[PDB]
Formats: C-alpha cells, structure tokens, sequence
C-alpha cells in the first residue's frame, strides 16, 4: 500500500528529507519518474535535488556533525546540500558544519565544494594547512592570491582569505600577504 | 613607442589579449611587444602594459595588449579574430607566436546572442537529465539498417560523421529517409527519443538550404555539422535557422590556442561543442565567473554575465572499459560518444549511482564496472578486451 | 612526446631508488634491532607501492624510521643513481648483440 | 526589510534608481523607501542603499534604489519604464513620489542602438554645419501658398503643427503635394535646401504606414511626429522606418521628471528633441561623460560611452529680439523655433561672429542686434516691438 506516499506530498507532511526519502522507495516499485508529478506535486528535475540531498543528510548525521547543523539541515536549506554532491561520505559532513555558520548560498557553496574537491585530490598536503575544509578553501585564497603584485587588489583574496582560515599556521600564510 | 605604456591600468571595458611570443636572437623583449600591439590596429591604439616572463621555457613572454572597447564592431567574432591577428602572424622578427587568451568585457559580451540553448535549454526535447548522453558514428537502404540497430543498445543518438555526401552510390535524399525511417522504428520500441546527426554540408548555400529544410520539415531532431571548411560566416546563415527551429547544435608552437576558439564558439552559437587546461576551458564553456589561474592557461578574468552555458564532447577515442574516467572530469554536463551499444548504457548508469552514494569513483573505478558484470553480459565481454597493463617494480 | 615519457621516468625510478632505501635498513637491522627488523618485514609485506608516498604512511606510525629511509636518497643515492648513464646504454648494446643473433637462428633453421 | 540593505555598494553593473519621496504623517523615512524598493519589481530584488534628506523642502528624501543587471530585457524601454513603476505611484501612504533620475550600466546601454543619426550624421544631408537652425508653425492650396513664402526668409524647415489631420476641408493627399510643390519652388531661388515637417497621424498605422511612404517617396526631406497620444511602442514602427530612409527626428510634485523621459528618448531615438536643470538634460543629450552634479538633477554618474547625440529645441516662446540669449546657452548644436521671417535669420547670423572675436556676448547682446538694424530693415521694426522694461529703483 504505497499510496500513502501519495498523500504525504500534497498534505505537506513532514520536512524536506522526508520526503527526499519517500521519493527513492517510491523509485524503486517500478515507477516512471515523468507520471510520478501527476499525482505529486514535484517534477523529478525538483525530486533530483532532494534524493541527493537525503544521500547526503543520511551521511551528515553518520560522519560526525554537530547538533544545530544537524536542525536546521532539517528543515531548511536545500541545493547548498546538492552542491556536495561530488564529495565522498567522509568531508562531506566536515563541509555541512562549515557552510552553515558563513549562511552561504547555493553558488558559493558549489565553489566551496569544488574547492574541497581539488585539496583532497592533492596526494601531498601543502605547506601550512591541514584536513579542515576552513583550510581547503583558505588555501586556493592564497595560492590564487600569490599572483598579484600590487596591495589593493589582492585584499579582495585576503578579507574572504581572513574568513575561512582554521588552524593558526593558516592563519599565518594569510598574514605574509599583508 | 607610444605603444608601450606601463604606467597604465586596463580599464574596466577594454578588450584584453595575450601573447606567449618568442623572439629572434637579440630582438628585445620590449620591442617585440610594439611589434604585436601596433600592427595589429595600424587614442585609438592598443598598448602592451605588461612584459610578464615564462619560468623554465624557450625564451617566451606573456605579453598583455589592451585594445579600446569601440575599436570594434558590436557581435562579431570574424571582425574580433581578424583586426587582431591579421598581418601579425606574419613578421620575421618572431621565432613564434600564439595567442593565449582574450577577456571580452562585460558590456561587450551581451552584445553578442550566444548559444540559442543551454544547459537549461537542451533538455526541453532532449529526454535526458542529469545524466550525460551517448552516441557513435556510422549502399543506401543498408546504410540504413545499420543506424536501425545502433541507438536500439541505448545510444541517444548517432552520427553521420567522415563526411558521407551525396555520391553516385548513395544520394542525399535516399540517405534522409531511411535514418527517419529507422527513428519511427526504435522511438516507441525502447521508450526514449533519440536523433541521427546528419551533415548539411552543400556546395553552395542554396543547396544547403535544401539539406536543411528537408531534414527537419517537422520531421527530425536536432541536427548539426562542422566550423573547419566552413567560417563563423558560413555558419551564421545556418546557425540562425536555430532562430527558428532548434535544430543544429552539435559542433564537430605557433597557433591559437583552443581557449581563444571556445570564446568564439560559444558566443556564436551551439549547445555542446567537440575539442588543468583539459580542465580549462571546459570551465570557461560552463562557469559563470572564473579567476584567474595562471597555472591553467586562464590568465585573466571575465565573468559571463548571465549568458547559457554549452557541454563538452569526449575526445580520446574508444572508452568502452574505461567509463568512469570520463565522468568525474567532464562532470554530468557533458555528452560522450546492438550487444556492442547495450554495453556502452550500462557501464555508464551504473557509476552515477556509486558515485551519490559517497563512494571514491577516482580510486574505485574498476570494481563498479565489475559488479555491473553479474547482471549484463555484454560488461563480460568487453572488459577482457581491455588493458590492465601495470608495473609493480618498486 | 619526450618530456611526458621523461617526467614518468623520473618518478618510477625513483620509487625504486626509495626501495634500495628501504632494503638497506632491512638488512642493517636484522644485526642491530631484530625486533625491529621482525616489525618492519610485518609492514613490508602490506603491498603498498609508490616509495615517496610509501614513506609518508611511516611518518603516520612511526616518525623516526622514516628518516633513515630518507636519509640514503642523500647517500645511497649518489653511488647507485649517478652511475645509470654509461650502464644503460652498453646493455642497449649487448641487447643489439644478444637478439641479432636469433635473426640468425631462424636464418639458419631456414638454411 | 531584507529591502533595505545599507551596508552594501551598488555594482557596476547594477541599474540604479532614485526617488524624490514624501510620506504620510507618522510614516517614517526607512519603511517608505521599503515600500517602493519591493513593490517595483515583486538576488532577484532591489535595495534602497541609501536614504538622503533634502534641505530646507517639504520632508522629501533621496531614495537610491539598485536593481539587478539581468532583472530586465535586452533593450527595451517600455519594460524599464514599466517594471520600475508600475505600482509604486498608487499607495496612500505616501503624498507624493517622483522618478528624478535613472543610471543606466555601460554594459545595458551599448545593448540599445539610439538615435539614427547624431552631431555628426544630422549634418550630411542637413546643409547646415555649425550655427544652429530656425523653423515656424504655419484651405489646402492657399495652405501651401504660405509656407512657399515662410522658407523664402531663411527659415531652415517650417512646422505643420497644431494638429492638422485629414479634415473634410483639406485632405491629407492634397497637403502633401502642396508643400512639395512650394519646397521646389524655394529650393533653388534661395541658394539652400528646406523642409516642411508633416503629421503622420493616423487612425490605423496600416494608414499611418501610407502617410509615410508618400511622403518620401524620393520626394521629400526628414518629416516627423510626436510622442504623446502614441507610445514608445507606437514610435518604433516608424522610428525604425528611418532604418531604411532617414526621414523622422523631430520629436515634438508627482510626476516623472524630464531627464528620466530624455534618457527614455534618447535610446529610443531621434536628432532633436523638445522640451542649472534647464543646462541638466541639455548635458546629458549632446554629452559623453557627466560627474554628479547634486545641485543640477545629475544624482548619478554614467558615461555614454560612445553613442550618438541629439540636440535641443527652443521651448520658451517667440524669441525674435531675445536672440543672443539663447545662442549662448543651447550652445551651437541646438534647433530654433518674408519680411517676419528675414528678421529671424539676420539676428541669428550676426551675434555668431561677435562670439568669435571675443566680445563677452552675455553682457553685449542687445548691441550686436542694434548694429545689425544698419544693412536690414526687417530688425529696425522687431526691435521697437519687444521689453524695454526696466528698474533702476536704488
């Protein structure tokens, strides 16, 4: 009696994760995703961001997060947990924490991503930082912000530089800029 | 000398090139740079503001000139490669020249129209999402047969590629026919809509025209050809029939480097275009905003300003084992090229999968084209076929 | 090209000049430390290849030993590395005398 | 009140409003400027950035609103003009609001193509190059019998203003010949070539497009019409007929104030249009560049960056012996309104040479037209006509 994962769509029962995760039962009893928006009122294009939204909260509460990511994760704040979508079950939590506080939104988390992305693809670890994602995304700010010569253009890189920095040896490598 | 003011900052609306040059022995690294900036025009004169040098490499020098913004013609790309590069190419005071790069402004971008779909637009007819696509290339009724037993393995679409025009064995009329004839024939019969790329290539442009109002009369889907042999001017009479009809898309030491060629293709138009700077430009066809990365060919910085985006072909050969390679690098926004088809579907739908589940796909690869063995019998083939050649000399 | 052959070089030998390292403090401490020659054969064996990303996973557990590895590439690595150039190509040259011959051989069969 | 950010820089891309409000008693200044912020448009929102008062006036303050880049379409003018406005003048708690001023991006202007022709392209077949111009207002024969007499003095055009449509006592075929007639007639016995500006007014525009094609056929000089009773939609039909022929440039508390329908008709188009802040637009429609200028109505900064100007037209009455004071202040490049006519030339053609020797023209002007009674008798009777009127009460 699967119908009553028909009701609970157009009822506005529950939060997002819940149904981020009554889609993918309902995905897996033979269903068409083009007539599943017949009855329920979300197009597969808007059920795609909360299947693997709901493959990621499923890991950020596995991997370690704390409580008030773990709240308002929840409830609100949807296509930032898309954008981690290209991470492995490990740093993806490590990330749901980090951009909460900042309150990023949908493109700058997808850049934050990337940035995790390439500092993990990295077999060596580079001079100063370490496995925290406030580290990943103040290193690309730096070795980005090497280039220029000149003092006015590059505080641009050091005040977004001065906001991510974790551990105190990267809070110095930002300091050699000024 | 008046082309070489270093004193000066590019304003916000110049137009921005680069040059890795390379002189003859004993030519002076600040004269060489008058040498480009100067001849390439003839206030209304570029200025090379910056001499920039290479690390570890034959002799070579970044050279950034700044041409004003109403130098030029409002959307052109001809105009924009031409008053450039014109007779610039052609000193012998230069063992070398290529160009680098280009920054358009942001008021000279939307001037331009772009690409008429995009990363948005192509999946309104196109039954494909989030997912990127498939398609190979192919007497006349046997021709045919052969398009009706490629797309029935999974293809989502085909191409009528190396150049197949009317000959004297095989007419351009009964080519058309029967690859719609073998589309109505595996439309309903796999559930998926799928497309055979057709070349439009004519003698004249009035034959041309032909090859394209009968292809798609109402009858056939988005339906492409070439750039080479052809200009930004014979593919603008042709590129603007998507104006109408959304229709043709596809695009199949010393030069010019690829990155200035994907400016000029995406800005003239087409949703997915054929090919750290492999990463390169495939973050200038679909980024918003990029920065500036001296370490990946990307030596400036121009935001797209809200203009659409447009996909990548694969371009290394034959894949068939070595699938999800291709998928973390290309992304989902790209596109890739009947036991032989039906293998091609299931290697790649089964990696997307392990991937959302949080999976290593770079340093797990192999296993997830194993475990989709045990339920496909044409994965039990090719992955024999295919080379596990190591070294463990350690 | 050359320069994509040469970098790969450039790495795989060096992973094996890091074995010669390895074997070295393999034999020295199988007469100084046997329990810590019993210790390190129990770490060798883990199939674990790629000798300067090899070492870093011994900085992990054991920060000392890691440092006498590297210490030969500074030492081992001058009496074994500087003497590949006149040593490669004279067997190059015994190679063109040891496989001409079964050119020969066949000719032969075929005489 | 996230329509309120202070704490934040408007781009340089970013269009860019200001509102001269006066609210309600009791309404406070900040929640006011959040109520047109909002309700203009529904990232995608505008901001008030900034809330500056006005000295020693009733209670207004300067509202800076930002829009987006792409909040709009590609030029259009309707759009901007109605997506800004469009309910924000119909609240009660406000007493009034008025649209002082709007920045466009250089990146939104150069989308627009502007007026047709300019400073410089007004002059080809115009025969008249630095000195400004004259025209006057004028049955259906004895109609074209007058403006054969009103050219004849040195007027540079004439005005079939006040409205005159096909009437059942002169029809609008029988005008036009009549007036084309009596421009053959003046055209080689005054040694210069005039026109006679002519209604296109019509029902229809299927009408309207015949009240222009007989007009120039190869007949006939640049003939124009309003914008009033008609749109910036109605005015781009036939605006855009000077794509093809050149023939139409004459344009003839709570509120929307001028500059905002210059900048609205400017990049509509059109060569001269009619009308400190009588200096404020005449600043903006012949200039390139225009820092703030707080106390001119110039609120905003915004190059022009290189589009073509449009001149002025006399707004202020018959001007006949009040003629060296316009000169000065419209400058060259502006347009002005047989024996009543002859007096018009010679006034305006004598004051022009006793600029370029130096004499101070401000102070001087009444003696330049005195002089120039000695060779015209035309200016020995206009001159008895005007003010003396004085007071010299210390």
């Amino acid at each position: 009696l699967a119908q009553e994962l028909l009701r609970k769509l157009r009822q506005k029962q529950g939060n997002w994760v819940e149904w981020g995760q009554a889609i993918a039962s309902l995905q897996k009893s033979g269903y068409n995703p083009q007539d599943i928006f017949e009855a329920t009122g979300f197009e597969p294009v808007q059920q795609n961001q909360v299947i693997v939204g709901s493959q990621v909260y499923n890991s950020l509460e596995k991997s370690g997060a704390s409580a008030a990511t773990l709240a308002h994760y929840a409830t609100r704040g949807s296509d930032v947990l898309y954008e981690l979508r290209l991470l492995t079950h490990e740093e993806r939590a490590a990330a749901g924490d980090l951009t909460f506080t900042h309150k990023v939104d949908a493109d700058e988390a997808r850049e934050i991503a990337k940035a995790i992305k390439d500092f993990s693809r990295f077999r060596i670890l580079p001079e100063g930082f370490s496995n925290h994602p406030g580290d990943a995304v103040a290193y690309q700010a730096w070795k980005l912000a090497r280039q220029y010569s000149d003092l006015q253009e590059r505080s641009r890189l050091i005040a977004r530089g001065l906001r991510f920095a974790h551990s105190e040896t990267a809070r110095k490598q930002i300091e050699q800029l000024l | 000398l008046t082309y070489y003011t270093p004193d000066y900052t590019p304003k916000d609306t110049d137009i921005l090139a680069a040059f890795r040059v390379t002189p003859q022995p004993g030519v002076p690294f600040e004269e060489a740079a008058a040498a480009v900036a100067a001849e390439s025009s003839t206030r209304y004169k570029g200025r090379c503001y910056d001499i920039e040098p290479v690390p570890g490499e034959d002799n070579q020098f970044i050279a950034y000139i700044a041409y004003p913004l109403d130098l030029f013609e409002e959307g052109s790309i001809t105009n924009v490669l031409t008053s450039i590069v014109g007779n610039v190419f052609g000193f012998k005071a230069l063992r070398a020249l290529r160009l680098e790069d280009i920054r358009f402004p942001v008021a000279y971008i939307k001037t331009f129209q772009g690409p008429p779909h995009g990363i948005q637009v192509e999946r309104d007819k196109l039954n494909k999402y989030g997912r990127p696509l498939l398609g190979c290339t192919i007497s006349a009724k046997n021709y045919g047969r052969a398009v009706y037993e490629c797309l029935r393995g999974g293809l989502d679409f085909t191409k009528d590629d190396e150049n197949i025009n009317s000959a004297p064995f095989q007419r351009w009329r009964d080519r058309f026919l029967f690859v719609a004839d073998a589309i109505t024939k595996a439309q309903a019969e796999t559930g998926e809509i799928k497309g055979h790329y057709l070349n439009v290539t004519a003698p004249t442009c009035e034959e041309m025209l032909k090859r394209a109002e009968y292809a798609k009369e109402l009858k056939q889907p988005i339906i492409m050809h070439d750039y080479l042999t052809a200009g930004f001017t014979a593919n603008t009479t042709l590129a603007r029939w998507c104006r109408d009809n959304g229709v043709l898309l596809h695009i199949h030491n010393h030069g010019i480097h690829f990155r200035v060629l994907a400016k000029a293709l995406r800005l003239s138009g087409g949703d997915h275009i054929h090919t750290g700077i492999t990463m390169g430009f495939v973050d200038l066809l679909r980024e918003n905003y990029v920065e500036q990365d001296k370490s990946r060919g990307i030596y400036f910085t121009q935001d797209w300003a809200s203009l659409p985006g447009v996909m990548a072909v694969a371009s290394g050969g034959i894949h068939v084992w070595h699938m999800p390679a291709l998928v973390e690098i290309f992304g989902d926004d790209s596109v890739l090229q009947a036991p032989g088809a039906t293998a091609n579907r299931v290697a790649l739908e089964a990696c997307v999968q392990a991937r959302n589940e949080g999976r290593n796909l770079a340093r797990e690869g192999n296993d997830v084209i194993r475990e989709a063995a045990k339920w496909s019998p044409e994965l039990a083939v090719a992955c024999e076929l295919w080379k596990e050649i190591k070294f463990e000399f350690e | 090209n050359l320069k994509q052959i040469a970098k790969d070089t450039a790495k795989t030998l060096q992973s094996y000049l890091t074995y010669q390292a390895l074997m070295t403090v393999l034999a020295q401490l199988g007469e100084t430390n046997p329990p810590l020659a019993l210790w390190l054969h129990t770490f060798s064996v883990g199939k674990v290849q790629d000798g300067e990303a090899y070492v870093k996973e011994l900085f992990r557990e054991q920060p000392d030993l890691a440092l006498r590895i590297m210490t030969v590439r500074e030492h081992i690595a001058e009496e074994v590395a500087e003497f590949l150039p006149e040593m490669v190509r004279s067997g190059i040259q015994q190679a063109n005398m040891e496989q001409r011959r079964q050119h020969l051989e066949r000719m032969t069969h075929l005489s």
